[PDB]
């Protein structure tokens, strides 16, 4: 059992993330990956964030 | 605004072929290790470093059937978590112990040439056993069988506190690398080099250890780097890491079979 | 898992806080959702996870967790909040819903109006006798109607059907039908229907005899 | 057994109570037994006549009716009744004695 | 924009089979699992099964395992529940609901975001029949009894839609014979007719009530 993400980032800001990628895998279902502009590093987002799910479920439904 | 991309990872059919291929080499390793380590133990019982090394290697080989059975089912665990926690304990205790007993033999053989001593040697041996046990305990404590809500498929992985997951992964990874390869290899290599002052068998000991355990730790380090997202993600990379991890795991377990022939039979 | 949902039904007036409670049989890691099904329509989602509010619903609804004891709360009940609320968990592979909890309007007690109707002439020739007892404009729903033939209780041949709360009065009406073979209705003389309700000092008996 | 009652000027108030010897109901009897209130395990329903005049409560076992805001129409003996039905069908097997009350 | 429209619901004999459709349109069918939820006629919601559109993971409830089989066709954007050996208890309204299975450390998102207006699936070994109106003369309240009719529904109007106060039409009930029945009553202070329209049998039987 190995999938792209192992842990989330529960403390992230809307103004910091500049790119979101949705990963769909046979092992861990849907997952989110974010590119922070300040650190220019790839991090894994936690769906518990309100704005995250709102934005994502709006993008998929389009 | 934030642009949202979409990515899919279609199933790869090469999994079954590779897993079934390795399930045969594992049986080869199992049989060879038994018929080799059993003879070594019988000889010694009828120098307890080799006895300690033979016992540790034999106990590691005994767990091969469990791993291959779980492997044929695509890394699926049907047995209870009690067996999982127990199996991961005997394997991790005896895999560490065997590596340590190489370092102790490296110093002890050098010690006699340069120079109640048996009492001190026994104390060191028991100390090594307890040290291996303590190092293995953390991972086994956090181990429990799981059943995902999508696959409906049971796996046996390690659950760590959600508020602190990175800490445990990096910590356990660093412990294994810096206490299983970096320190034991350095001590073994330096002492054998000093003893070099036949001269081919000494180089034989060191190179065998390096070849068996170097590529495996490189593969694990690459996996951990990908977890921390230092290496960008892509499906082909995942398959390569999958293949590399399993292949190198096989090339490591050959250690349990090359130990007794290299250290006890060529002499 | 058996997600027991209580109470069975609540009577609440507008502007009155309400609280529906759910209880899982085994631990579920905050995986519980709440739905609202108005009558004759597809259910709706209100609160997922265990207390997170789904987009679009009003802020009145609230959720909470205490071990394995989830709850829902309408802070200020509104006129359009009268429906059935369902409790659903999605931890194990097999999802389960709740038994449902209906929110009913509150109103002053009223007593039923009891009538008994003999079988019609044409229906008699068919071969069966059907006698209907009507309890009209009574609140609350909880009531009981019994059938007595020659001062003997009848059971197994009674079939009830209660309407929904009337818009104007909020008073439920009940109709109990007793069906018998013409070989039976013709061998007895006195029939009676008994209604027991909270707003009645004594049971009301309405009786009639053939002829 | 019901305890309370007495004589009170219009606009006054009283507390009526009755102890054990489910749901409990309060019935009038104008010198025509009438239903005036009821309290269940956990709400309470009041007759249209006394909507706001009175209020019921169930100590947990005694049931208190705050017979408040008297008017020159409430003269009647008040009876405590117990709902023998766990589902509140409306069956009152046990009937109390009551207390004379007048204004 | 989102829509999950169902089709393929109708009368079925016991032991038969029926195939249902759910034409998703307006979202990424590849990323979302699809669930089937059935609500008996007057009971709480019940869960049937789901399917992962792309990876083809499916789970079935304990009461449909071995009889139902859910599949999907991404190219067609539909999900099919094929039911075999249908029983009488399978009568219900079936909804298909979308889900986006987000990954949470301990569980997966499983709140049914969107539902589609269900489709009734009657499973009865009966035959089309007309009603048998019978009058309930006053013994003021009066009514007509519509007995032994099939299939639903039956529409009842009084005096050609002339009465719109005190008229009660109780919900239909199912008896042992397998046919439906309902009674309609109206209260009037001391000529009344009860028009009926059973379209599924092209029947229009009127009657007059008087003692
Ligand atoms: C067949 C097999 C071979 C392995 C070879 C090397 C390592 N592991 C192997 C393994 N697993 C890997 C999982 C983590 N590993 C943790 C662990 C404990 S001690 C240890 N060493 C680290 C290096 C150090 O130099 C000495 C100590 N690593 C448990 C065992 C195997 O089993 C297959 C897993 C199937 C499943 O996942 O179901
Ligand atoms: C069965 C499991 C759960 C317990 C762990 C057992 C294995 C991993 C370890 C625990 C400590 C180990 C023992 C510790 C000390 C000695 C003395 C030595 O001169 C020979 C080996 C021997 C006898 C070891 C055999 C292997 C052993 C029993």
């Amino acid at each position: 059992y190995r999938c792209p993400c192992r842990f989330f980032e529960s403390h992230v800001a809307r103004a910091n993330v500049k790119h979101l990628k949705i990963l769909n895998t046979p092992n861990c279902a849907l997952q989110i990956v974010a590119r922070l502009k300040n650190n220019n590093r790839q991090v894994c987002i936690d769906p518990k964030l309100k704005w995250i799910q709102e934005y994502l479920e709006k993008a998929l439904n389009k | 605004c934030i642009v949202v991309d979409t990515v899919m990872c279609p199933n790869m059919p090469n999994k079954s072929v590779l897993l079934y291929t390795l399930s045969f080499i594992y049986i080869f390793i199992f049989v060879i290790g038994m018929i080799a380590n059993s003879v070594v133990v019988w000889v010694n019982i009828q120098h307890c470093y080799i006895l300690n090394l033979a016992i540790a290697d034999l106990w590691v080989v005994l767990t091969i059937p469990v791993w291959v059975v779980s492997l044929v089912q695509h890394n699926q665990w049907p047995m209870g978590e009690l067996t999982c926690k127990v199996t991961h304990l005997i394997f991790s205790i005896n895999l560490f112990g065997s590596i340590f007993f190489l370092t102790c033999m490296s110093v002890d053989r050098y010690l006699s040439i340069t120079y109640r001593k048996k009492m001190v040697r026994r104390v060191v041996c028991i100390l090594v056993w307890l040290l291996a046990f303590c190092v293995s305990l953390p991972d086994t404590y956090y181990l429990k069988t799981v059943t995902s809500a999508s696959n409906n498929e049971t796996y046996c992985r390690s659950f760590y506190p959600e508020h602190s997951i990175k800490e445990w992964l990096i910590g356990m990874e660093l412990v294994s690398v810096v206490l299983g390869f970096a320190v034991p290899f350095s001590i073994i290599a330096v002492f054998y080099f000093l003893l070099a002052r036949s001269r081919k068998i000494i180089f034989s000991y060191v190179v065998v250890f390096l070849v068996c355990w170097l590529p495996y730790h490189v593969a694990v380090l690459l996996d951990i780097f990908s977890i921390l997202h230092y290496i960008p993600f892509t499906c082909r990379l995942e398959h390569a890491l999958f293949t590399a991890l399993h292949v190198t795991q096989c090339l490591s377990l050959v250690h349990c079979c090359v130990n007794p022939v290299l250290y006890s039979f060529i002499n | 898992i058996q997600m027991t949902q209580s109470p069975s039904s609540l009577s609440a007036s507008v502007g009155d806080r309400v609280t529906i409670t759910c209880r899982a049989s085994q631990s579920v890691s905050s995986a519980v959702a709440w739905y609202q099904q108005k009558p004759g329509k597809a259910p709706k989602l209100l609160i997922y996870s265990a207390s997170s509010l789904y987009s679009g619903v009003p802020s009145r609804f609230s959720g909470s967790r205490s071990g394995t004891d989830f709850t829902l709360t309408i802070s200020s009940l509104q006129p359009e909040d009268f429906a059935t609320y369902y409790c659903q968990q999605y931890y194990y592979p097999l999802f389960t819903f709740g038994q449902g909890t209906k929110v009913e309007i509150k109103r002053t007690v009223a007593a039923p109006s009891v009538f008994i109707f003999p079988p019609s002439d044409s229906q008699l020739k068919s071969g069966t006798a059907s006698v209907v007892c009507l309890l009209n404009n009574f609140y609350p729903r909880e009531a009981k109607v019994q059938w007595k033939v020659d001062n003997a209780l009848q059971s197994g041949n009674s079939q009830e059907s209660v309407t929904e709360q009337d818009s104007k009065d909020s008073t439920y009406s009940l109709s109990s039908t007793l069906t018998l073979s013409k070989a039976d209705y013709e061998k007895h003389k006195v029939y009676a229907c008994e209604v027991t309700h909270q707003g009645l000092s004594s049971p009301v008996t309405k009786s009639f005899n053939r002829g | 057994q019901e305890s309370g009652g007495g004589l009170v000027q219009p606009g006054g108030s009283l507390r009526l109570s009755c102890a054990a010897s489910y749901a409990m109901s309060w019935f009038r009897q104008a010198p025509e037994r009438e239903f005036v209130a009821v309290a269940r395990r956990s709400g309470a329903f009041y007759a249209d006549s006394v909507q706001g005049r009175f209020t019921v409560s169930r100590d947990d076992n005694t049931v208190y009716l705050q017979m408040n805001s008297l008017k020159p129409e409430d003269t009647a003996v008040y009876y405590c009744a117990i709902d023998s039905d766990t589902f509140y069908s409306g069956s009152y097997d046990y009937w109390g004695q009551g207390t004379q009350v007048t204004v | 924009e989102v829509q999950l429209v169902e089709s393929g619901g109708g009368l079925v004999q016991p032991g038969g089979s029926l195939r249902l459709s759910c034409a998703a349109s307006g979202f990424n069918f590849s990323y979302s699992s699809i669930h089937w939820v059935r609500q008996a006629p007057g009971k709480g919601l019940e869960w049937v099964a789901y399917i992962y559109s792309s990876y083809g993971y499916t789970s079935y409830a304990d009461s449909v395992k071995g009889r139902f089989t859910i599949s999907a066709d991404t190219s067609k954007n539909t999900a099919y529940l094929q039911m075999n050996s249908l029983r009488a208890e399978d009568t219900a309204v079936y909804y298909c609901a979308r889900v986006y299975p987000w990954w949470y450390y301990k569980y997966y998102h499983g709140a049914l975001d969107y539902w589609g207006q269900g489709t009734l699936v009657t499973v009865s070994s009966a035959s089309t029949k007309g009603p048998s109106v019978f009058p309930l003369a006053p013994s003021a309240a009066l009514g007509c009894l519509v007995k032994d009719y099939f299939p639903e529904p039956v529409t009842v109007s009084w005096n050609s839609g002339a009465l719109t106060s005190g008229v009660h039409t109780f919900p239909a009930v199912l008896q042992s014979s397998g046919l439906y029945s309902l009674s309609s009553v109206v209260t009037v202070p001391s000529t009344y007719i009860c028009n009926v329209n059973h379209k599924p049998s092209n029947t229009k039987v009127d009657k007059k009530v008087e003692p």
